[PDB]
């Protein structure tokens, strides 16, 4: 029995055009606990990403948080995609500031 | 306030790719403060937050030492949990332990923990007596008759009774100015229209510590549970949290909806609504 | 600090 990721993708401050943030996407709620995390601008894999130790949940599910400083803009677009044993494909979810 | 301390064991196997990964980590409520991988260059139990950094050198040989101890016994019993489920040596399995102590206002013992999963399904815990087990299939009653032979629950009453409570305030002391500090949540409500008919009211609580917050929507005094949105409590990676609550709403009844706020940061409990 | 097991054999 395997579990599937849950994905936020979301800033560490509430996002102001022009002004130096962090982009997060935090992965949640899943097992067996290997997973590929990537953030994208433009659809281009970002460089250097960090993230958070290992660790898990009460009921035995796995989290990560990736990630990286940038500042938004108006018109550029971030994601993360990931991927799990679960997931046939890559899984993209967009960044939205409002959410 | 109360406060607990947990340390979480993880043991992953990687047939063809070397020996199975053991990892650590402590934590105080929702601060990590402690670290060992298997997989790191030099494993060593590491700091993971400034007010451990004054533990002398005997503290991380002890704690190194056991982990690479605890290394080796987590390998033995994922070749023995193979041979308690009848699998092979192809797959990659995981075993998974929590142990450690809750404490109430006063600092004296709540309850202790200690339990085990094998792969994401609950394998054996210890009772809230601190004496007896539950075994959550046959392969777990096996390894019951052992703890039980080697009178394992009693070992661990005299760590979660002791050592646990004496080692959690004293971490609570040297890092007093953070473990013992809760952040009340920032609150505002968000108005995103849909259609014509319709908007989502979003109720935000941002910045807060610990990560323990409840968030509810009300419309005319009734709670809308099976009517919200709540996403799941998520880091910042400032050392805080974030959560929202939305509701959809029709136009133009947005005063009827209030956002319901609880956090041990705050005094009593918030109300808010939608502010144009 | 961790607890130093006597017997956690599975
Ligand atoms: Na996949
Ligand atoms: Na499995």
């Amino acid at each position: 029995i395997q579990r599937t990721p849950k994905i936020q993708v979301y800033s560490r401050h509430p996002a102001e055009n022009g002004k130096s943030n962090f982009l997060n996407c935090y992965v949640s709620g899943f097992h067996p606990s290997d997973i590929e995390v990537d953030l994208l601008k433009n659809g281009e894999r970002i460089e250097k990403v960090e993230h958070s130790d290992l660790s898990f949940s009460k009921d035995w599910s796995f989290y990560l948080l990736y990630y990286t400083e940038f500042t938004p803009t108006e018109k550029d677009e971030y994601a993360c995609r990931v991927n799990h044993v679960t997931l046939s494909q890559p899984k993209i979810v967009k960044w939205d500031r409002d959410m | 306030g109360s406060h607990s301390m947990r340390y979480f064991y993880t043991a992953m196997s990687r047939p063809g790719r070397g020996e199975p990964r053991f990892i650590t980590v402590g934590y105080v409520d929702d601060t990590q403060f402690v670290r060992f991988d298997s997989d790191a260059t030099s494993p060593r139990m590491a700091p993971r937050a400034p007010w451990i950094e004054q533990e002398g050198p005997e503290y991380w040989d002890r704690e190194t030492q056991i982990s690479k101890t605890n290394t080796q016994t987590y390998r033995e019993n994922l070749r023995t949990a193979l041979r308690y489920y009848n699998q092979s040596e192809a797959g990659s399995h995981i075993i998974q332990r929590m142990y450690g102590c809750d404490l109430g206002p006063d600092g004296r013992l709540l309850r202790g923990h200690n339990q085990l999963a094998y792969d994401g399904k609950d394998y054996i815990a210890l009772n809230e007596d601190l004496s007896s087990w539950t075994a959550a299939d046959t392969a777990a009653q096996i390894t019951q008759l052992k703890w039980e032979a080697a009178r394992v629950a009693e070992q661990l009453r005299a760590y979660l009774e002791g050592e646990c409570v004496e080692w959690l305030r004293r971490y609570l002391e040297n890092g007093k100015e953070t473990l013992q500090r809760a952040d009340p949540p920032k609150t505002h409500v968000t108005h995103h229209p849909i259609s014509d008919h319709e908007a989502t009211l979003r109720c935000w609580a941002l910045g807060f510590y610990p990560a323990e917050i409840t968030l509810t929507w009300q419309r005319d005094g009734e709670d809308q549970t099976q009517d919200t949105e709540l996403v799941e409590t998520r880091p910042a990676g400032d050392r805080t949290f974030q959560k929202w609550a939305a509701v959809v709403v029709p136009s133009g009844e947005e005063q009827r909806y209030t956002c319901h706020v609880q956090h041990e940061g705050l005094p009593k409990p918030l109300t808010l609504r939608w502010e144009p | 600090s961790v607890l130093n097991d006597i017997f956690s054999r599975l």
